[PDB]
RNA sequence: AUACCCUCGA
């Protein structure tokens, strides 16, 4: 029944082990795989690709900088060529909106190697999750309406309604099923139908259906989860490094655990900004960020 | 106004209600601009404005809008005092458990979940999961799962099993308690199990659940999801000079908590891995725990210092442990101190006061008088005059001092006498002049002592100083009616020297017409101060009440005695002053004068006595010189004789004849006898060392040697110290306690050698080291005594009960320790008092016994009387004014509102610093009487008494018992009840040396089962020392002889079976191992013949043990129920002695392990009160078996022995008062209206039973058993929580009050002290009564 | 087993009948568990901790006075000795006790 | 004008 928190931190963290630099390369490869998957998913959203074209237009019009948009691949002239190719792919896909699905798959293939600055990443994420939030809010609105007013059963709810959410087929089918609940639904036809009109407007903005958007966002979520798992493995690997470096500043007017936690935050920041093509050991780059975090934490307490 | 302060758990909603903002930033003040920052620990948005009636920007500076908050300045403009009431809150990312409800010895959060504190700690420290909402699954809600276990459970189930970790899991558990269902289930399961431990645990569970249900408290509130922050001025940063800032521990802890909370939110918002998240949650839990308390689990530390940080728990605990230094101590104004100085020209009511101290203390009074007289117009002019010390300011200072008493107290005030009011007189100097006669009460000598002076301000305060605590009012000690303002060393010496007698002196023989002529002759030098003369006097006697008879009489006395009698007031005879006037005689004279003449004449008499004592100790040039220590001449001879004896004994030991162990005792006894003989010779020489000539032939007289006077007068010194000064110092003790084999032969006049000095250093170092620990223990004991007996104040006048304690003179041993007069003086009679012949009422009813009544009782032969005692007086919440008898500080009965409990505690604890066999031989001749004796006559009339309860008394001719002795079992006594036995006679010829077994029946015994080698052994000693058989030990016997026990079957001389009365079974007592049965089996044994014979601290710790009602390492084993005792089966290892009372058989009897020797003999009356095995009694068994009055007598006698050993006299009223406070709680057996077993105040149970009698049913009344609690336990178990919280264990009592939702109605002394209200006792009683009138009656 | 009843009692033999510790690694890990509770012990870590606590020139030292007094009390002619506790020193202290 | 440490007096 050890009461020392440092002791149990050592116990819980001590289960994981280090790994040689090829292991770090593999973990960075996993991170790259996840971000490539989520970016390829983003490619299947026309609004996001139009937005990246707009950011490039700012680049050309000097409204954005090279270091504020792109982050290399697996000079702006290669960027010129790649975005001209991606725009031609976009136009040829839009022209024949069957073969359009193959055109978007090629579009995802072409946009797949590209890498961008994290701010645009969060912007793309915000857009896709806002579309998801709108769809989910429409779901909740219709659900609360029908369940709490017409007493319409949850079984037929979760059987017949889902995955369409946009056409009058489900309303008419429930009406033809002829329960008293469908009779009470007739008072709520107007609001549900006008909300589904807004959903249809949102779909026509994105040119895609509910099932398609669900597939893309699910794939993006899987990629984000893969990247998160890779980062978790890497930080659990470098916990030993962070405790070893945190020894330096014990009697600096701050607790040991606060120091190691700040160093942990620094090392997660380092993982967020680490690449394997640098051909370097992790510890060299992690030391700088951990020192920055710990030193800033102690300086803030002066 | 307000009352009934509540305590409860803090709700998150009410925590929000308390706060005025959400503290979010760790830092406090910007280094560039020195104003508090937004959302910081000092932010103006939350806590208020830095400057009174100001804002952050200065947009509004006017003093008009005191509540409006500006647009640009959201910090509302208000008074600067508001920074003390405004608090904030911190929103925690995750809930954290409260440290107090976790780490208290009974863990409230653990008890509420029926899970051990270890498991909860495992969950909190993120070591194991816990299960919430088990649903339809194998897992249970109380089940804890490890990482692998939880992973397997999740894989197997997949859902319908909510498992969490951390304080979030505990919070999710707490709010799903459903206290109603749990209470119902636990109540249903409470009587199903008969296990005492399990029933106790479930009873505690029920208590907690009902407390939560009734108190409006919610279990989820234990784990706080939001915590407050102290207002900034209560956790201030005091800037160090030089621009540094001193940060309080509270600020550091708050900053740590804020930092960890901010880290938590910003690491969960980015989805950090689970391990680091849980580590951060653990850190936040630890930081909040360190903020709330420290050292319980983690013992958090500060930066660059090994001193731990001070949390809120240590802050509310206060300095000096739990004794609140701010709410009880509270440094005051209008006070000062200086070294004290004896002022012999002071009257008893006044004290000297330096000009500067008086001028500083009474400064506002001087300003007021200056403005009133118009001598000063502006206060600046008044300050200029008072600082210039202009000659006219002394006049106004004299006017403000004239009738304004001041308070003087010493550093350790062990009793109320340690602070008394004096009417100051201006003196020239810097020291406070004290009256010599008040030094004894203050326990203050003038070797460097200092005194604090306080100036009462209100007319109430001045009148209380003059009427209650003026120095003249308190002459008699509150501990005992004996006076405390009595002549001390020097004045006693003067009075003793004045009233001596010389065989031949100048002026002896002639007769004087008056005391005036005696003074005229002495001052003219024609007569010695102590010369046997004749003088006629005019004494006024007060023999008849209201009639002062004056008579003129010629008395043979000395000049000094006649001179001193001129001081004596006009109500006492001259015979009271005709003796040598020793210290004890003078104290008794003052006591008699107080009770005869009055108080004002008594203080005048005391002042006159002090004046004459000083004057005639100055006139007598008494002095200490090297020739005063008279060494006896026989000391050399005695020392040489003892040296020869020890040399002979040492030679004998060298021969080997004498053992070292016996030689040690022999030589120490020899040296002690020699020391006693030397001391006796020295005292006999010194006392009579005066040869004088009386007109020719030489004669002897009492010595006039100065040291002998200093001893005999009692002024200063004792015989034990002259034993060192003029005789051999005697044996001294090594540090281990063993007396050193060689003594110190030399005295302090001769001077000691180096080795003897080193031994005396052993002794003196031991004593000096013991002194400090004695003082500390006495202080702690008196603090506990005061805190346990503070609510007890006289409230009623006559409660009406007629129960009390039978008080008889204490005659333990051959001498009367305390006469009946001293025990019942100042008390009140409980029932009728009768003559030796009944039907004649002597003392009718509750008449307060006074000096006249005690003299009347002495004139008659009253021996045993019953008096009303504070252990009686069953009144509620207080004590009646009768059962507490005469006040001791005053001559009359106590008055309603006297805090006799605090006086009792102070009286007991003040003198703590002074702390650290065969036959009966009658002392004097008296008619012998028997008490509590149960024995039949022997064949020849020996009257052997086998009953253990029994005593022998020798009643005097009048009828009172002059001496009593404890008669043991099997004592042969020449019974002569009514026949006087001469002194020194041996009436009882007991000689146990063994545990004899009497044979109440007769006839030819049948020793059945006496096996020679298995049960008995016919072992005869050398030289035919015994023609008997030795009983074989049960283990030393064979395999079959182990279970066989000898039995002397009861048969008559012809073979007829006989049995003892009451029980059908014969009195066939078994013969155990190590027995002595000399009578042959089959031989007629007389009635009472011995059948079986089986051979067999002090100071402050002892009084503390008695007041705590502790259990020693080996308590005395006592009988449970009276009846027929049996034999204990030793084979099992614990003796089981079943009791079979004749009135009704109760087979229940405990088993006593044979690890301690048991002296119980089977086949006799159990006598529940009596003792089974020796040892110090356990106060409890006495209480629950003998009763309450018996426990009262035992405890009072036990404490009084310890106090009388050092000769300090304390009235028993105080010990009985503390006893009443300890016996204030009773436990219930069969409730019918309450819980089965509960510690409830006897007042509560009595009220409930009285209401139930005139209520629903008649059987609703409850039966309960009285229980005794120690002072440190009785004080903490009071109904009020504020009283207990400021005594000890503040955390425990505060958590208990929080969970129980206690309410404290401020109805005690400490409650009103801490809350600043008038005391419910003394003069505040009227205010409290009026408040009750206005509150209870609408 | 050469022993007696009145004198020469089995104080050690009785103690050795407990703790179920046979291998020196078991004793080392038990000592690591006692001195450093909670943390799971490894062979190298426990061995290093025990060695550092027992017979390292750093983290442990008896001054000349300490060695001289220990030798005198346990019984030894040599006044000077090693600064650290010897392997047989603990055995000597056990014998003396 | 806050906490420890040291020393000293009763
Ligand atoms: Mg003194």
């Amino acid at each position: 029944r050890t009461t020392d928190p440092v002791r149990m931190y050592m116990r819980e963290m001590g289960t994981v082990e280090l790994l040689t630099r090829e292991g770090e390369i593999e973990i960075a490869k996993r991170i790259e795989e996840g971000i490539r998957e989520v970016m390829s998913a983003i490619a299947q959203f026309p609004g996001t690709v139009d937005s990246i074209l707009a950011d490039y237009n700012r680049i050309v019009a000097e409204g954005g900088r090279l270091s504020d948009v792109l982050s290399g691949y697996i000079d702006p002239e290669e960027a010129r060529l790649r975005f001209t190719a991606v725009s031609e792919q976009l136009d040829k896909a839009k022209k024949a909106l069957k073969q359009a699905t193959a055109e978007l798959t090629g579009l995802a293939e072409l946009f797949m190697p590209i890498k961008l600055v994290p701010k645009q990443f969060d912007a793309l994420v915000a857009r896709v999750r806002s579309a998801l939030e709108g769809v989910r809010a429409q779901e909740r609105a219709i659900m609360q309406l029908c369940v709490r007013d017409a007493r319409m059963p949850r079984a037929d709810f979760l059987r017949l309604f889902p995955n369409h959410e946009t056409d009058e087929k489900w309303v008419d089918s429930v009406l033809k099923s002829k329960p008293k609940y469908a009779e009470a639904i007739e008072r709520l036809r107007d609001d549900i139908l006008r909300n589904q009109q807004k959903l249809a407007a949102l779909e026509s903005e994105v040119e895609l259906t509910v099932a398609e958007i669900k597939e893309i966002n699910r794939a993006m979520s899987i990629g984000e989860a893969k990247a998160r798992r890779a980062k978790k493995e890497m930080v659990e690997a470098n916990l030993r490094l962070v405790i070893s470096i945190a020894k330096k500043y014990t009697n600096r007017g701050l607790q040991f655990l606060d120091l190691i936690q700040e160093g942990n935050i620094g090392l997660m920041k380092a993982v967020d900004k680490f690449e394997y093509r640098r051909g370097y050991k992790f510890s060299t780059y992690a030391t700088w960020w951990i020192r920055q975090a710990i030193t800033r934490s102690i300086a803030d307490q002066a | 106004e307000f009352d009934a302060i509540r305590i409860g758990l803090a709700s998150p909603e009410m925590i929000r209600s308390w706060s005025f903002g959400e503290v979010k930033k760790p830092e406090t003040i910007n280094y560039r601009t020195f104003k508090p920052e937004r959302d910081g620990l000092f932010c103006a948005k939350i806590f208020g404005p830095v400057k009174d009636y100001e804002c952050l920007c200065g947009k509004y500076k006017r003093l008009k809008h005191r509540g409006v908050i500006c647009e640009k300045c959201g910090v509302e403009v208000a008074l600067a005092k508001v920074r003390r009431e405004r608090m904030g809150h911190i929103e925690l990312a995750s809930p954290v458990a409260h440290i107090w409800f976790l780490k208290s010895l009974p863990s409230r959060i653990g008890l509420l979940l029926d899970m051990t504190l270890r498991d909860i700690e495992r969950v909190l420290y993120f070591e194991s999961y816990v299960v919430i909402d088990p649903g339809m699954t194998t897992l249970e809600k109380g089940q804890l799962l490890n990482d692998e276990q939880y992973f397997e459970a999740l894989e197997e189930f997949g859902d319908d099993f909510d498992a969490r970790m951390g304080a979030e899991a505990v919070h999710e558990l707490l709010n799903a308690i459903d206290l109603e269902h749990e209470i119902g289930r636990l109540r249903e399961e409470i009587p199903q199990t008969n296990s005492e431990t399990k029933i106790k645990k479930l009873s505690k569970r029920l208590k907690l659940m009902e407390a939560f249900q009734g108190s409006g408290n919610k279990p989820e509130w234990m784990v706080l999801t939001v915590l407050p922050v102290l207002p900034p001025d209560l956790r201030p940063l005091v800037p160090l000079d030089g621009g540094r800032f001193a940060t309080s521990d509270l600020n550091d802890l708050y900053r740590r908590v804020i930092n960890r909370n901010n880290r938590l939110k910003r690491l969960l918002d980015l989805a950090a891995p689970d391990i680091i998240v849980r580590n951060e949650k653990r850190m936040l839990q630890e930081a909040v725990d360190a903020l709330l308390d420290n050292g319980r689990r983690g013992r958090a530390i500060t930066g660059s210092n090994k001193r731990p940080l001070k949390s809120l728990a240590d802050m509310i605990k206060g300095k000096q442990g739990r004794f609140r230094q701010n709410l009880l101590g509270k440094r005051v104004d209008y006070s000062g101190r200086s070294v004290i100085t004896v002022g012999p020209t002071l009257r008893l009511h006044q004290c000297g006061l330096p000009k500067k101290m008086a001028l500083e203390l009474f400064k506002p009074f001087i300003f007021g008088k200056l403005e009133g007289r118009g001598m000063a117009t502006t206060i600046k002019a008044a300050k200029k005059m008072v600082e210039r010390e202009l000659p006219e300011v002394w006049d106004v200072l004299a006017e403000v001092i004239r009738e304004h008493p001041v308070l003087l107290n010493r550093a350790p005030t062990l009793h109320r006498l340690g602070i008394q009011a004096f009417e100051p007189v201006l003196i020239e100097g810097k020291a406070i002049q004290l009256h010599p006669l008040v030094c004894a009460a203050y326990n203050a000598d003038f070797d460097g002592d200092q005194m604090a002076v306080h100036v009462p301000l209100t007319l109430e305060a001045q009148l209380e100083a003059r009427a209650l605590m003026m120095s003249t009012n308190n002459i008699l000690s509150p501990a005992n009616g004996e006076p405390i303002i009595v002549p001390s060393q020097d004045v006693v010496m003067g009075l003793y020297y004045m009233t001596r007698e010389a065989i031949n002196a100048k002026g002896e023989g002639m007769a004087f017409a008056d005391l005036q002529e005696v003074d005229r002759a002495y001052r003219s030098g024609q007569a010695s101060l102590h010369a046997r003369v004749k003088v006629r006097i005019n004494e006024k006697i007060k023999g008849e009440d209201g009639q002062l008879t004056a008579n003129t009489r010629i008395v043979d006395t000395t000049v000094g005695r006649a001179l001193l009698f001129q001081v004596v007031p006009a109500g006492l005879p001259f015979d009271v002053v005709n003796q040598s006037m020793k210290k004890k005689a003078i104290s008794k004279l003052i006591n008699h004068c107080y009770r005869v003449v009055g108080l004002k004449d008594t203080v005048i008499f005391a002042d006159q006595l002090m004046y004459t004592g000083f004057a005639y100790s100055t006139i007598s040039g008494v002095s200490i010189g090297v020739n005063d220590f008279v060494i006896p001449d026989e000391k050399a001879r005695i020392i040489n004789a003892a040296t020869d004896e020890v040399k002979e004994i040492e030679s004998q030991y060298a021969s080997g004849l004498v053992t070292q162990g016996e030689k040690y005792n022999k030589v120490i006894d020899l040296w002690s006898k020699a020391n006693d003989e030397v001391s006796k010779a020295m005292m006999a020489n010194l006392s009579k060392e005066k040869v004088v000539d009386r007109e020719g032939k030489e004669v002897d007289q009492e010595s006039f040697n100065s040291m002998y006077m200093m001893a005999d007068s009692g002024a200063r010194g004792s015989a034990a110290q002259i034993r060192q000064l003029a005789g051999m110092r005697g044996l001294m003790a090594k540090p281990d306690g063993s007396i050193i084999e060689t003594p110190i032969t030399a005295n302090f006049r001769e001077g000691l050698n180096v080795l003897q000095y080193f031994i005396s250093t052993h002794g003196a170092r031991k004593g000096l080291a013991d002194t400090a620990l004695k003082t500390a223990n006495s202080g702690y004991l008196t603090r506990r005594l005061v805190d346990v007996a503070q609510d007890l104040v006289v409230t009623e006048i006559d409660c009406g009960t007629e129960h009390g304690l039978l008080m008889s003179p204490h005659i333990e041993g051959g001498d009367v320790v305390e006469p009946l007069g001293e025990r019942v003086l100042g008390r009140v009679i409980a029932r009728d008092v009768f003559k030796p012949g009944s039907d004649e009422v002597i003392v009718p009813a509750g008449t307060l016994i006074d000096e006249k009544w005690v003299d009347f009782l002495e004139v008659m032969s009253v021996d045993e009387v019953v008096v009303r005692s504070p252990i009686t007086c069953e009144t509620r919440h207080g004590i009646c004014a009768m059962c507490y008898g005469r006040d001791l500080a005053r001559g009359h009965r106590v008055n309603i509102g006297e805090a006799v409990g605090v006086i009792a505690a102070q009286s007991i604890g003040e003198p703590g610093t002074q702390l650290t066999a065969d036959n009966v031989q009658v002392k004097n001749g008296g008619t012998i009487r028997l008490h509590n004796l149960k024995h039949v006559v022997r064949a020849d009339g020996a009257l052997v008494a086998v009953s253990r309860s029994g005593e022998l008394a020798v009643a005097d001719d009048f009828g009172r018992e002059r001496e009593r002795y404890k008669l043991p079992y099997g004592a042969v006594i020449s019974v002569k009840e009514g026949d006087k036995v001469d002194p020194g006679a041996i009436v009882a010829k007991w000689d146990p040396h063994t545990h004899p077994i009497v044979t109440e029946v007769d006839g030819t015994v049948a020793f059945v089962g006496m096996e020679e080698g298995i049960t008995v052994k016919r072992q005869t000693d050398e030289l035919t020392g015994l023609t008997n058989i030795e009983v074989m030990d049960p283990k030393d016997r064979p395999a079959a002889g182990k279970d066989i026990r000898p039995a002397v079957k009861l048969i008559d001389a012809a073979g007829k079976d006989l049995l003892l009365p009451g029980t059908d079974v014969p009195a066939q007592y078994f013969l155990p191992a190590n027995a002595l049965v000399n009578l042959t089996d089959g031989a007629k044994v007389s009635i009472g013949d011995v059948v079986a014979r089986i051979p067999q601290t002090g100071g402050l710790p002892r009084v503390a043990d008695l007041f705590e009602a502790r259990r020693p390492k080996e308590p005395s084993i006592l009988a449970e129920i009276s009846g027929t005792i049996s034999f204990g089966k030793e084979t099992k290892g614990k003796r089981r002695l079943v009791i079979t009372p004749n009135d009704g058989s109760d087979p229940y009897e405990e088993l006593i392990p044979k690890w301690r020797h048991l002296n119980v003999f089977e086949g006799e009356q159990v006598n529940r009160g009596e003792v089974i095995s020796d040892g110090p009694s356990n106060p409890h068994d006495i209480l629950r078996l003998l009763g309450v009055s018996s426990l009262a007598k035992y405890i009072v006698n036990e404490i009084q022995d310890v106090y009388r050993l050092q000769g300090v006299k304390i009235n028993d009223k105080h010990i009985e008062t503390i006893l009443r406070q300890m016996l204030r709680k009773v436990e219930v057996s069969e409730s019918g209206d309450s819980s089965f077993i509960k510690g409830d105040q006897v007042e509560l149970t009595q009220v409930l039973e009285e209401n139930e009698q005139l209520g629903t049913e008649d059987k609703f009344p409850a039966k309960y058993e009285r229980v005794l609690l120690g002072i440190t336990k009785a004080s903490l178990s009071t109904e009020s929580f504020i009283s207990a919280a400021s005594f000890q264990e503040t955390t425990r009592v505060l958590t208990e009050a929080a969970v129980t939702g206690k309410r404290d109605f401020l109805r005690g002394l400490k409650e009103n002290v801490v809350v600043g209200r008038l005391i419910p006792a003394g003069t505040g009683l009227a205010y409290h009564s009026e408040r009750k009138r206005q509150r209870d009656l609408g | 087993l050469y022993t007696n009843d009145i004198d020469c009692g089995p104080f050690i033999s009785d103690t050795l009948k407990i703790d179920n510790t046979s291998n020196q690694l078991e004793a080392l890990v038990e000592i690591y568990r006692m001195m450093r509770p909670g943390e799971p012990p490894t062979k190298e870590a426990a061995e290093t901790l025990f060695g550092n606590l027992f017979f390292s020139a750093e983290r442990y030292d008896l001054s000349a006075v300490g060695r001289m007094k220990f030798n005198r009390r346990i019984g030894r002619t040599e006044i000077e000795g090693p600064g650290v506790l010897s392997k047989e020193d603990i055995i000597d202290v056990l014998k003396t006790l």
